């Protein structure tokens, strides 16, 4: 009978999801929780807010940090 | 618009070196975070220009403002070539920051096979296990790749014998 009704993937980890299970689109590109992860704190982001900057993603907090003094 | 600095990304490798034969040696200013020229070239790719530059005198063991090594910056580039005449200069690898980050964990967090071989064909062990684990053997474990796992389990992992010579031998 075979299946494998997959559809959609992680725009970072390329999975594929059924997506009202665990993706998320952020600006219209489709990313798993686990794939909202800081570039420091790339241990998922709680509550999933994350800001990307210059090709790597810092919640605002590091991304500021970087992008700004301190 | 950052002037030279905007400019010199503009690919025009020539103004950038242009303006870093400064005869007075000032203009080798950095950013009030701190940032080096050095640093925003290992992320640009212009291998050329930076090259130069670290033979002027520029050190790669140096740490960025929020502490961030050329190491993880080079390979959270995707330069194949700079990383390697990079990471071949003082394999500072066994350097992190302060996190820990190692720089395979960054080159396999992007993809990168061929440089992340580079990188344990000293001994940075693929099996380092970050803070949690977090290396590259679960994240290259999800994908389901088991190509480079039996590579990288081949390399002394998979076929361990039951460790021993630790628990009865004296008491
Ligand atoms: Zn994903
Ligand atoms: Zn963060």
């Amino acid at each position: 009978m075979a299946n494998a009704l997959a559809s959609a993937t992680c725009e970072r980890c390329k999975g594929g999801f059924a997506p009202a299970e665990k993706i998320v689109n952020s600006n219209g590109e489709l990313y798993h929780e686990q794939c909202f992860v800081c570039a420091q704190c790339f241990q998922q982001f709680p509550e999933g807010l994350f800001y990307e900057f210059e090709g790597r993603k810092y919640c605002e907090h590091d991304f500021q940090m970087l992008f700004a003094p301190c | 618009m950052d002037d030279i600095f905007t400019q010199c990304r503009e690919g025009n490798a020539v103004a950038v070196r242009l303006w870093l034969d400064n005869t007075e040696n000032d203009l080798n200013q950095g950013d009030d975070h701190g940032f080096s020229p050095l640093h925003w070239a290992c992320r640009e790719g212009r291998s050329a220009v930076v090259e130069m530059l670290i033979m002027r005198g520029a050190r790669i063991n140096v740490m960025n403002r929020g502490d961030d090594t050329p190491l993880h910056l080079a390979a959270s580039h995707g330069h194949r070539d700079i990383v390697q005449k990079l990471l071949q200069y003082k394999a500072d690898i066994n350097a992190v920051n302060e996190h820990g980050n190692v720089p395979l964990h960054y080159a396999c967090f992007w993809g990168q096979d061929q440089v992340a071989e580079d990188l344990v064909a000293n001994g940075a062990l693929v099996s380092i296990c970050n803070k949690y684990g977090e290396m590259p053997v679960d994240k290259a474990k999800a994908p389901l790749r088991e190509l480079l796992r039996e590579r990288a389990e081949k390399m002394g992992q998979n076929l361990n014998r039951i460790p021993y010579k630790d628990t009865f031998w004296k008491g």
